[PDB]
């Protein structure tokens, strides 16, 4: 995209610059070993660190100096830029199924006792931790509940308004 | 006989040529299925629209086929604008400056 | 002048015949025919979009003289 | 006549057609219209593949040039030749004749109602009397659809290869000949565009 | 039709339609809608129970 | 049963009659019988690939530390075959997808029908090769070529395959974790914990534990 | 007799010219494919011993025997066809392994027994 790689962009050095300046004017204030000189101090080292660790994962910046990320998943592997958006949808999706599939199965377990309903403002808590554990192994299950039909209950089953 | 007589009488003379020969039969039977337009099943004329009477020098022709006057038009004007499109793209072609191929 | 097609026959024509879309376009002739609000509807929707790609197409392609330097117009 | 994926389940209403061996995985004959439809047209792509693909080879075996440089002369302000020998026709003459004649040919293909006609018409198309004896005839409906099913394979190979690599089919196969395993679809740069 | 059988609504504008709910009675003096039907779910109003006619239940 | 993972615990009843079951599956992936059967034809497909990898590792690294061979390292042999490789890298790949392609469809299409790539007509005439022995993940024919799984060892035989097979698996991945961590190969490895296994493990080699989640590391030290 | 002795040979084999009772992977398990196999082999070792019209009149008539033999004598003939085609598949290997023809071999093998074989030799054995 015309874009150029943050740790040779000159906005990106200069933005480090200033706000590490910002800092230290916010530091001649201070006697040393002072509190609020410490918590500056840690501030200007986490700033280094933050800008030094963008640089090195070879984040790519726009003319405004800033980090821009690339989500096309071709662009992003063959160019170094899986790190952006495409490892975080694979890690996002997975947490998201996980969720998904726990609550879905502590409704079914509970679809099953003689107050269905009680289990839904009152939890039961060793099942809901049992199966929360369960919840890891979601896409193998869930994939096979597709392929056996058993994942979605059929449209003769289901309430519809008349048409 | 210039190149305009030429491309535009051969293209209209096979376009009537075509329409009267290889594609009668065609056209007419797609004409028979689709039939005249409609309204609620019934023709627009038979609905109450006097304006949408069948045009009654449209059928009969003489022609042995039954080749009549709107026929003649139709494949007519179908002749011109090919004739007129080889014209016009040769005469893009031929002008120096333009050059639509892709290579 | 016995040429051309009829609306409806192209409709009722239309069914894919794998059964994907039910009876397909069959009376749906009729079903707009006889509806204006139908009609109003297909016809608002359709002056609608063109006058969103008519202010989309005016602004990067303007048309008039002196209108792309006139930048309140 | 056998089985594309042998041990698979094959769908019935491809049993007994000529040329089946079971292979419609997208189910696009499952509605009878349609696969007769299919069934003239495979035919019908069949022979106009084995036509063309004679015609690309042999007319380059006969040193007349590849498939891909015989129209240029009309875009180079060439002439057309037929074996040397000049062709009197201009671009818009042979289009005019190639569409009266083949619009002729295809307008009398399309009006016959006869199912089996439509695919093997025979008649004035059968002069030689193949169609005689059913049992030469029902194996001579395999051969058809066998070779012209390779060269519809042989043809998209044709346009397929020289789009990759800007060579005639005849230059390609001596390429590849000379080096195997070094010329092939996968050292180009385009068939496996990663590498 | 029988006591405490599971049921099938299929008239549209109920709110179970499509859904399966208990037989608790029948009426056998000819009314017009005589199948009381309990479900587990309340509608709208808050009700759980509601009247059919023989052609508006399919036993399962 | 082999035995039960969790001594104490509940083991599924759908895993009592597997070779090589312990009860292990605490997540469930294999209550589904379908699931099951994939899943066995899975762990016995990355058993036996990871088998002959671990041995091509495992053997030249042996011979070489016994000065026997001197070929390269896992990790790196690679770039040394490639370039002497008569055949280039993109004719490699293509081939290996060709050839697997083939062969995997063929092992595919008996799992979904046993004994359907043994039928006659099936292979052009070859197809006695492949006949099956209706065990899921047990082809046989060419496969087993000295009628070994006719014996009488032959249940315990398949123990040892699918136990072995799992320490492989294993074995292959921390060949993977421990070049990823350390730089060196695998005897190495080995070699440098025998000489002093309190400093030179898993602790120390600045990877497994990150030393920013790990604050006590830089803190806890002489 | 048998090519494994104690090994029970398949109930298909028995009965054939020049059968000894090899097939550990049962190809020739059905009438069809052991018919045809039987074609080859004979053709093979003709070839081998030795070493498209006249092909193509091979498999014109319908006949079993005459595509085979257009008993001692046939079991002779096996035996000997098979040594053909070892012995071909050897030349091809050791011209491949050695790079000499299959004559002056013979005479460095009979040079040097124990000095010059195909264990010697860096192709056989990497
Ligand atoms: C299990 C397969 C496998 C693994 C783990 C490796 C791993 C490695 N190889 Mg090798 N290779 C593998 C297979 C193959 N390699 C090569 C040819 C080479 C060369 C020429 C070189 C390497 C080098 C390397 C190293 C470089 C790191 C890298 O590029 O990441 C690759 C990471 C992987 C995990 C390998 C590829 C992904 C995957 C395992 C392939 C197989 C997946 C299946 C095909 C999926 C099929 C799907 C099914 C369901 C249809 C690394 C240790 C090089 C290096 O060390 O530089 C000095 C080096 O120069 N490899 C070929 C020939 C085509 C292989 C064939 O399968
Ligand atoms: C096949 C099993 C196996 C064996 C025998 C070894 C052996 C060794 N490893 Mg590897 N390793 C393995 C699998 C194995 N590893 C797996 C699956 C991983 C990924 C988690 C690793 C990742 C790894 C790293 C990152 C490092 C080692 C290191 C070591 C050394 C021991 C010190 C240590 O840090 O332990 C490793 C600690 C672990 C917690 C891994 C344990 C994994 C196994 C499967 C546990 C089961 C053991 C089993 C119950 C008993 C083993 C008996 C044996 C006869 C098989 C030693 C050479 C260090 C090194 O290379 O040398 C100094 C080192 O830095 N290992
Ligand atoms: C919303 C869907 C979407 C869109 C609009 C694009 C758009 C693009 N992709 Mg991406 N892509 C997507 C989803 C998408 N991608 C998904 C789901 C995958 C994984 C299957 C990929 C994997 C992918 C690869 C592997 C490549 C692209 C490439 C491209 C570019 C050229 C593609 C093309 O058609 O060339 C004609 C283009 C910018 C190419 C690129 O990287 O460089 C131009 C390329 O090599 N894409
Ligand atoms: C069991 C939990 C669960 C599951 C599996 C689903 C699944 C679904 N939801 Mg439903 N939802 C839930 C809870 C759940 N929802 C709750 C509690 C609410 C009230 C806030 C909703 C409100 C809601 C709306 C308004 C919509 C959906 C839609 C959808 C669908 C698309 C995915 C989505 O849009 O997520 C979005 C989910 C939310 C915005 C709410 C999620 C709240 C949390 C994260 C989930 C509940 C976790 C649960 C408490 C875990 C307990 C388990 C434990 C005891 C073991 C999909 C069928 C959409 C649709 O129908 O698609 C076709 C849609 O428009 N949901
Ligand atoms: C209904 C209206 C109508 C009718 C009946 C015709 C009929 C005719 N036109 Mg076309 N014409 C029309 C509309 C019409 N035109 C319009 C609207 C335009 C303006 C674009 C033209 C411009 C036009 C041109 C420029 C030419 C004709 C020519 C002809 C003649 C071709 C006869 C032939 O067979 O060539 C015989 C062909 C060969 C012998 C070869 C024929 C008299 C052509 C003609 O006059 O000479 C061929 C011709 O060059 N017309
Ligand atoms: C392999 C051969 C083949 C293929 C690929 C097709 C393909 C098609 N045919 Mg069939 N056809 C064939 C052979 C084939 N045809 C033959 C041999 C004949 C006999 C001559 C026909 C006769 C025929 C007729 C008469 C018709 C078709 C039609 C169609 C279309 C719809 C079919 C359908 O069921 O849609 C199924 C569609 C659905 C079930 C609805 C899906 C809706 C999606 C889910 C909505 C998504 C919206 C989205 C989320 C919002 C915007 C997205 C955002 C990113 C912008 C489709 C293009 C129809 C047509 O469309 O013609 C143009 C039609 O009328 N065909
Ligand atoms: C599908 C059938 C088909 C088509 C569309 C073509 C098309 C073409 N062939 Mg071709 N041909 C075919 C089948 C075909 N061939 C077969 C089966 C053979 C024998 C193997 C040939 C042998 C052949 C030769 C030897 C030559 C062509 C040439 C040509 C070109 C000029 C045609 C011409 O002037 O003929 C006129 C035909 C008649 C008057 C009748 C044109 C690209 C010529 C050339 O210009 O391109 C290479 C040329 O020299 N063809
Ligand atoms: C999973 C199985 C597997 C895989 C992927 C490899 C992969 C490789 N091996 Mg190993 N190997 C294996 C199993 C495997 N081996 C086993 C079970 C042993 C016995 C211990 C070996 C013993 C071995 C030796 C002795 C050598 C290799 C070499 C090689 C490399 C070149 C192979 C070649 O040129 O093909 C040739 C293809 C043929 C069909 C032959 C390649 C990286 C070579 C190497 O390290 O560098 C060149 C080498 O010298 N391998
Ligand atoms: C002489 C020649 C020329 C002419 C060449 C001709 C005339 C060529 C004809 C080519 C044809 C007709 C190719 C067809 C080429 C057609 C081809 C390749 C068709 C492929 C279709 C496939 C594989 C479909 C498979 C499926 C099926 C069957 C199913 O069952 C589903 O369920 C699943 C699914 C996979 C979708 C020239 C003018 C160029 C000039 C040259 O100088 C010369
Ligand atoms: C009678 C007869 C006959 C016939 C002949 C004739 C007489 C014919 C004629 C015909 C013709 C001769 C026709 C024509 C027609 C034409 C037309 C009808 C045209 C039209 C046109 C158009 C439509 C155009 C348009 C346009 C324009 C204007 C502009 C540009 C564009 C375009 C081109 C589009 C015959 C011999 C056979 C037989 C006997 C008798
Ligand atoms: C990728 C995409 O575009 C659509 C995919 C979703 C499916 C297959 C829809 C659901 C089916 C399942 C198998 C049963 C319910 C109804 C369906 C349509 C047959």
């Amino acid at each position: 995209s015309g874009l150029t790689p943050c740790s040779e962009s000159k906005g990106f050095a200069k933005r480090q610059k200033n706000e590490i300046k910002a800092l230290t004017k916010r530091l001649k204030q201070y006697e040393e070993g002072s509190a609020p000189s410490l918590a500056l101090k840690a501030t200007i080292e986490r700033t280094e660190k933050r800008f030094a660790n963008y640089g090195n994962a070879g984040l790519l910046c726009g003319t405004d100096g800033l980090p821009h990320l690339i989500s096309d998943p071709g662009l992003a592997l063959r160019f170094g830029h899986a790190g952006e958006t495409l490892i975080p949808t694979v890690g996002f999706l997975y947490i998201a199924g996980w969720i998904g599939t726990a609550g879905r199965d502590y409704l079914i377990a509970s679809k099953g006792e003689a107050k269905p309903r009680e289990k839904e403002y009152i939890i039961d808590v060793p099942l809901a931790l049992k199966i929360s554990a369960q919840g890891a192994g979601w896409p193998f299950r869930v994939i096979r509940e597709l392929q056996k039909g058993t994942l979605l209950e059929k449209d003769s089953n289901i309430t519809v308004s008349p048409r | 006989l210039s190149d305009t007589n030429l491309v535009i009488g051969g293209a209209t003379v096979a376009s009537l040529a075509l329409g009267r020969f290889v594609f009668l039969g065609f056209q007419r039977d797609n004409a028979k299925k689709q039939g005249l337009p409609q309204q609620n099943g019934q023709s627009n004329v038979e609905a109450g629209d006097r304006l949408a009477e069948e045009a009654s020098f449209a059928l009969k022709t003489n022609d042995p086929a039954g080749f009549n006057l709107v026929d003649v038009m139709a494949w007519g004007a179908i002749g011109h604008a090919l004739g007129y499109f080889i014209l016009a793209t040769t005469s893009l072609n031929n002008t120096p400056g333009f050059d639509p191929k892709p290579f | 002048f016995g040429i051309g097609h009829t609306m409806q026959e192209i409709l009722d024509a239309h069914t894919p015949p794998g059964g994907g879309l039910g009876a397909g376009h069959k009376g749906l002739f009729d079903t707009v025919n006889n509806s204006l609000h139908f009609q109003l509807g297909l016809a608002l929707a359709s002056v609608g979009t063109i006058t969103s790609l008519v202010a989309q197409h005016m602004y990067s392609l303007p048309p008039y003289a002196f209108l792309a330097q006139d930048f309140t117009t | 006549a056998g089985n594309w994926l042998p041990g698979s389940d094959t769908p019935a209403y491809l049993d007994g057609l000529p040329g089946s061996f079971g292979f419609d995985p997208f189910g696009l004959g499952s509605t009878p219209a349609n696969l007769q439809r299919f069934q003239e047209a495979e035919l019908v792509h069949s022979r106009w593949a084995m036509a063309g693909v004679a015609g690309a080879l042999g007319a380059e075996l006969l040193g007349q040039g590849d498939w891909y440089q015989a129209p240029l002369w009309a875009v180079n302000g060439g002439a057309p030749t037929y074996l040397g020998i000049p062709v009197p026709f201009n671009l818009s003459t042979l289009l005019a004749i190639e569409f009266v004649a083949i619009a002729g040919a295809e307008a009398q293909r399309n009006a016959e109602p006869d199912a089996e006609k439509r695919k093997y018409p025979g008649g004035a198309f059968d002069p030689l009397g193949f169609s005689k004896d059913s049992k030469v005839l029902e194996e001579n409906k395999l051969k058809e659809l066998k070779n012209g099913r390779l060269a519809m394979l042989a043809f998209v190979g044709f346009i397929a290869q020289h789009a990759a690599t800007g060579k005639g089919p005849l230059e390609a196969l001596k390429l590849h000949l000379a080096d195997p395993w070094g010329a092939n679809f996968a050292t180009n740069g385009v068939s496996i565009p990663y590498l | 039709r029988l006591w405490c059988v599971q049921v099938k609504v299929l008239r549209p504008e109920s709110y179970w339609f499509n859904e399966v709910g208990k037989v608790v009675s029948v009426d056998q003096s000819g009314i017009r809608y005589p199948v009381v039907v309990r479900f587990p779910t309340v509608n709208y109003a808050g009700v759980s129970t509601n009247n059919y006619s023989l052609e508006e239940v399919q036993e399962v | 049963k082999a035995g039960n993972w969790l001594p104490g615990s509940k083991t599924p009843a759908y895993l009592e009659d597997l070779p090589g079951s312990y009860g292990f599956d605490p997540l469930k992936l294999g209550e589904d019988p379908a699931s099951l059967k994939w899943y066995v034809q899975s762990e016995l497909v990355h058993s036996r690939f990871a088998m002959a990898a671990v041995a091509g590792i495992l053997i030249p690294e042996v011979l070489k530390a016994f000065g026997a061979v001197n070929l390269p390292v896992w990790y790196e042999a690679g770039k040394y075959a490639q370039e002497s490789s008569p055949i280039p890298f993109n004719t490699l790949i293509a081939l290996e997808i060709f050839a697997f392609n083939f062969v995997e469809i063929k092992r595919w299409q008996d799992f979904k029908k046993p004994g359907s790539q043994g039928e006659e007509g099936s292979f052009v005439g070859l197809e006695g090769f492949f006949k099956g022995t209706g065990e899921n993940g047990y082809p046989g024919g060419v496969f087993d070529p000295l009628g070994l799984s006719k014996g009488p060892g032959y249940e315990a035989m398949k123990l040892r395959e699918i136990k072995n097979g799992r320490l492989a698996m294993l074995a292959f991945i921390g060949f993977a974790s421990q070049y990823l961590a350390t730089g060196k190969g695998p005897i190495e490895n080995l070699l440098d914990h025998l000489s002093n296994p309190l400093a030179n493990n898993f602790t120390t080699n600045g990877t497994s534990l990150p030393a920013q989640a790990h604050p006590l590391l830089s803190v806890l030290k002489p």
